[PDB]
DNA sequence: ACCGACGTCTAAGAAACCATTAT
């Protein structure tokens, strides 16, 4: 970088390099339809993903809930070295490691989180719209220096709610690992999106540079608490579990100059 | 949390009459003139009508509006006055005679009542018969579509449009489909410029082309279309070339990909006699065009990612003096681009108004790039001379940049990028400042989908002229 | 008995339909 316009983009670096979670050791070999079924029906507290033996990041005991004990061979411990070469490689690990980096980022918050088009989504709640925390994202989102509105009922729909989000999104890049972060409109229910297309149309109509950029640097505080300062703030999935993920992520967006 | 440094490629020249360039195309055309003005080719547009008996005077108002001035209404920060079609084109815009317009049959109403697509298009053809002994006394004919077959438009594996097209394409009759879209849009300057320069560009002549160009690089794209059956789905994968010959003029041709008809592929992935073959038939057309040259620099832009075969393919199709660039355009990225200014006196940084330029390319690895196709243009303006202007702004309110892959060039990035920049800037059948993907992609794209409506018009190699 | 059939998970796009028009 030398020299001014500057490119500031939707990317946060992720520092940290390396991941230690835990293995499930079975007697009788199982598929991922099954730990899905499993989970699905015992709703644990935990992580889980199979490449070749079942991952977990959380507590052991939600996985002798999933698992009784005759299925359960041992329990041990699996290094993810080189997290973005194993992300790149592996398609499971990288939805593992997205899946946990995000719920070390909306933990002790009052953010919701959803799944859309296997994206995963963070949605401001409609009884908390009124906090402190909120108030940089209403400047943002308002109009001639009014506080905007950041959750309500569609115009013209008979039951359907608004409110605003951030898609968050794992990459992987050269060897880096990248946070992305995008600005949207979360409707619910989810499968009525189809009634809110001009409503959405119009909220984001004049969401321009400047707009998007407060957009964003709101999102951001939100998300980490810190907005602009150099610095990386640490993550912690399950803190109490034997088996937790920590992450350094910086809070600095990616930006170029040239 | 910085990455590598960013560079912008300045906007494309485009070359107008008597080697005049501009940025803004139709301003360039209403300043200084078509480029092929200076050939006299074409001396005039005589034109010829094909309509229903309730329908011809919309045609006659259309025509009437394209000779007469008009004024923008809708985007003005871009649009310049239309001022008739003798004025801007340097040639007049002959109307037909009584002979020259030709009538819909009765039939085709019926036709269009029952629902069969295929009978439209035939009763069209066979409507369009008279004029077959005649083509020498017009140069492009209009077809209105009324919308009482608007049933017969758009279903599913039929195509009106795309099958009229190829029907007329082996009949050497260019044709322009006018439906009411084009006669109920409030801002006629937008029509009067697009169907202007489409039907210039269809008598033969050419509107405008880059101003420095290489005669030396060829740029060849593939794109795919899907057809589902009962039995399953197959992959039409059509290819399109672009280059100027050594003589001046202007080269855009597409043809299929496939080395003999009844041949079925189930994914778009070429294989390697495949991408031989119709990498042999690129280089013929180049050395045909060229004098017998070989190129010295070869362009190969792709939707989907090159397999081995397919890179082995293309290394041994050409000699070894040939630099291969192998490049894969992503259009949906997860990055998204804001601008910031710098500081200006008292003002701090602070994000710009106008989105990011467009240009700025943003290396990420040493294989993947970030092109921004989309963006704010300076130098445009219609309104207020120094504010940038956005294209897509009524539709998206930030640009979203496209990525490119490398599977094979030991090139700089400046390169490709300028190359795609320029590309993206010559389809006549745009009458807007740019488009999103370069202008290969576009028309191999349309020439898949006419292939796969009507697989019968194979094997020939087809100009832009007849399908845009 | 080595390969097929079929489930999971990404990345990327085509195919029908709706929508609006450039701070
Ligand atoms: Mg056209």
């Amino acid at each position: 970088g030398k020299s001014f316009p500057a490119l500031r983009t939707n990317a946060l670096p992720v520092v940290t390099q390396s991941i230690r979670c835990g293995v499930v050791t079975l007697a009788s070999p199982i598929t991922f339809s099954e730990l899905k079924e499993r989970i699905s029906q015992k709703s644990p507290k935990a992580l889980l993903t199979y490449t070749e033996k079942v991952l977990f990041l959380g507590g052991e005991p939600e996985i002798r809930k999933i698992f009784s004990n005759d299925e359960i061979n041992s329990i041990g411990q699996y290094y993810i070295d080189e997290i973005a070469q194993s992300v790149a490689a592996s398609t499971f690990l990288k939805s593992f490691v997205e899946e946990a980096i995000l719920t070390a980022l909306l933990r002790e918050k009052p953010i919701l989180h959803r799944v859309r088009h296997r994206t995963h989504y963070a949605v401001i709640p409609n009884a908390s719209a009124k906090d402190d925390r909120f108030l940089d994202l209403r400047k943002a989102v308002g109009f001639k220096g009014d506080l905007g509105y950041i959750t309500g009922n569609v115009t013209n729909a008979k039951e359907l709610s608004w409110a605003e989000a951030v898609s968050i999104r794992l990459e992987e890049r050269g060897g880096k690992l990248w946070i992305m972060l995008k600005p949207e409109i979360w409707i619910k229910p989810l499968d009525r999106r189809e009634e809110a297309t001009d409503f959405i149309r119009s909220r984001r109509r004049y969401r321009f540079n400047q707009c998007s950029y407060q957009i964003l640097d709101a999102w951001i505080k939100i998300l980490f608490g810190s907005i602009g300062g150099g610095g990386t703030v640490n993550i912690s999935c399950f803190p109490d579990a034997e088996f937790k993920a920590e992450f350094e992520i910086g809070t600095r967006t990616a930006f170029s100059l040239g | 949390s910085q990455l590598a440094a960013h560079s912008t490629i300045p906007e494309p020249l485009l070359l107008f009459k008597d080697n005049r360039t501009d940025t803004h195309p139709l301003r360039g055309l209403s300043q200084y003139g078509p480029y092929s003005a200076c050939f006299n080719l074409p001396g005039q547009v005589r034109l010829a009508y094909l309509a229903p008996t309730e329908h011809m005077r919309k045609l006659d108002a259309i025509v009437r509006e394209l000779q007469n001035p008009a004024t923008p209404k809708e985007a003005t920060n871009y649009y310049v006055e239309y001022g008739g079609f003798e004025k801007v084109f340097k040639v007049p815009l002959v109307m037909p005679q009584e002979h020259l317009r030709c009538l819909a049959l009765d039939e085709c109403h019926g036709v269009a009542a029952n629902g069969n697509g295929l009978a439209l298009a035939d009763k069209i053809v066979q409507s369009m018969s008279g004029l077959f002994r005649q083509k020498h006394a017009f140069d492009v004919l209009l077809v209105y579509l009324p919308a009482s077959w608007k049933k017969c438009f758009e279903y599913d594996g039929f195509d009106l449009h795309d099958r009229i097209k190829a029907k007329v394409a082996p009949l050497n009759l260019p044709i322009q489909i006018i439906n009411d879209t084009a006669l109920t849009r409030q801002c006629r300057a937008n029509v009067m410029w697009g169907v202007s320069v489409a039907l210039y560009a269809k008598a033969g002549g050419i509107p405008w082309k880059l101003a420095d160009w290489d005669k030396d690089e060829a740029y060849i794209g593939l794109s795919y279309a899907i057809k589902k059956n009962a039995e399953g789905q197959e992959y039409t994968t059509c290819c399109s070339q672009v280059f100027d010959p050594d003589g001046t003029g202007f080269e855009f041709v597409a043809y299929d990909t496939r080395e003999f008809i009844t041949d079925r592929k189930g994914n778009p992935y070429l294989s390697y006699q495949e991408m031989q073959s119709v990498l042999s038939k690129s280089l013929h057309l180049y050395q045909s065009s060229h004098n017998g040259r070989m190129p010295r620099k070869i362009f190969i832009h792709k939707t989907t990612h090159f397999t081995e075969d397919e890179i082995q393919g293309a290394f041994d199709s050409f000699s070894s003096s040939t630099e291969i660039e192998l490049v894969q355009i992503i259009q949906s990225t997860n990055w998204y681009g804001l601008k910031v200014d710098g500081k200006k006196g008292d003002k701090p940084v602070a994000p710009a108004s106008y989105p990011v330029d467009r240009g700025l390319y943003q290396p990420l690895t040493e294989s993947e790039c970030l092109l921004w196709t989309q963006g704010s243009v300076m130098g445009v303006n219609q309104q207020n001379p120094g504010q940038p202007v956005f294209k897509e702004a009524a539709l998206t309110p930030l640009p979203n940049p496209i990525m490119l892959r490398r599977f094979s060039g030991n090139g700089g990035w400046h390169a490709t990028c300028s190359s795609i920049l320029a590309l993206t800037k010559v389809d006549w059948n745009n009458n807007t400042l740019y488009k999103k993907l370069p202008v290969t992609l576009v028309y191999s794209q349309v020439f898949a989908d006419v292939v796969k409506q009507t697989p019968e018009i194979v094997n020939e190699i087809y100009d832009y002229r007849f399908f845009m």
